């Protein structure tokens, strides 16, 4: 899920 | 968590800076047709995405939240938050949807698409003669992200979500009121921003269920599909 | 013009009085559910129409615009009803007095509807909707659905407003309570309104799938 | 014309 990226960084 | 500890005009001036920016589209003119079109706009949302997901993390109390949340929230929200930021900057030219500054169209070239235009230009008139302020949309946009999924996702933890959104009811108002609004046209305004948020769900959906049919006929990008694939 | 002149009580018993009635169904697999549910949404559309023209502002449209105020919100306020009546009934969905439901038999074709619906009942049920709240809500709904698709319907829905504020202003609400539970309860409108364009569209390829009403295909073959 | 119509006159 490309969404969990930029939301954990 | 703080942000439920945040003063009015905290909370408009923290919304005000988490401002994504305006971004340009891949627009190359002296050459005009439909998927190129579609391609332009798909190439634009691929982008704002990213901007969208970083603003929405300084959203007061949207970090306080689950990142499976998180992950909802915006996959129910990304696309009424992606029109009302086009209405909002559509709203100066009237009859055009401002896309992007390099991309300005009327109804003529959109044209199901057109259903979708005419209800965007229609909101966009309607936040004209309303003479929304970009302090009041700040507080719309922020609401729509935490509003458009509380109710698809003991956890609760939304009670939390209802807190702030509170909190940005206070907002609104303290906004209006500012203005040298009566108490009975801060109601009344409010209830009048509130129903937009209707129309603006309803486009979305209809945004989104077009999207749906095209896929199984444009290319569109892996957070795009990562976000249709999801609601 | 006479309903911009009603006083918020007189808003309030206008549309108390103009309530439809609750209805029966006839009394389940695939296809008898849907059914049950077609023929019951058929019968209450006949009581919505009549109970639309009592709503204070209404009559005053064109009938085109009427027509096209309903053939918006028809599905809305069916479901802003279902979701009332099943209030006093956590998990279940209070179709008619002889149908109530459970997101299991539900399952039968529809769940992700059913879920929403309630999901918007225990939102009512921890808001502590009152009669009075909810009749101001279907009629905002009738006004405000198909509103884009106009300033006399405005000065009506600023009317309506009023009215809420009113009916929280005497239960005893601070003034910072009366403007957070309006906003609290126009933005359940949302996602009835989501609600809505979901079952809009399952009933969509339900029609091209194969029976139902012929005044539900006017609204249908017009949305 | 639509059943609607009558609906809303009768
Ligand atoms: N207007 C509009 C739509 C946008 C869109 C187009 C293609 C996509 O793949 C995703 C979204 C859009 C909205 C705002 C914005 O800033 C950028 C693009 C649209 C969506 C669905 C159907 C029709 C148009
Ligand atoms: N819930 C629900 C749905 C209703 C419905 C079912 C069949 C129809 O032909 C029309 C409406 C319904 C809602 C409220 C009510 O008082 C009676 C019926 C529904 C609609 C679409 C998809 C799934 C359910």
């Amino acid at each position: 899920k490309i969404l969990h990226r930029l939301l954990q960084d | 968590s703080l942000a439920l500890s945040l003063t009015a005009d905290q909370m408009v001036s923290a919304l005000l800076d988490a401002e994504p920016p305006i971004l340009y589209s891949e627009y190359d003119p002296t050459r005009p047709s439909e998927a190129s079109m579609m391609g332009l706009l798909t190439n634009l949302a691929d982008r704002e995405l990213v901007h969208m997901i970083n603003w929405a993390k300084r959203v007061p109390g949207f970090v306080d939240l689950t990142l499976h949340d998180q992950v909802h929230l915006l996959e129910c929200a990304w696309l009424e938050i992606l029109m009302i930021g086009l209405v909002w900057r559509s709203m100066e030219h009237p009859g055009k949807l401002l896309f992007a500054p390099n991309l300005l169209l009327d109804r003529n070239q959109g044209k199901g698409m057109v259903e979708i235009f005419d209800m965007l230009l229609a909101t966009s008139s309607r936040f004209r003669m309303m003479n929304l302020q970009g302090e009041e949309f700040v507080c719309l946009k922020s609401i729509i992200l935490l509003n458009s999924g509380v109710y698809t996702f003991s956890l609760e933890e939304k009670d939390h979500i209802h807190r702030v959104l509170d909190k940005i009811t206070d907002t609104l108002i303290h906004l209006m009121a500012k203005a040298g609004l009566t108490l009975q046209q801060q109601h009344q305004r409010l209830a009048q921003l509130l129903l937009i948020l209707s129309h603006i769900r309803h486009m979305s959906n209809k945004g989104m269920e077009h999207l749906y049919s095209m896929k199984c006929k444009v290319p569109l990008s892996d957070l795009l599909l990562e976000m249709l694939d999801a609601h």
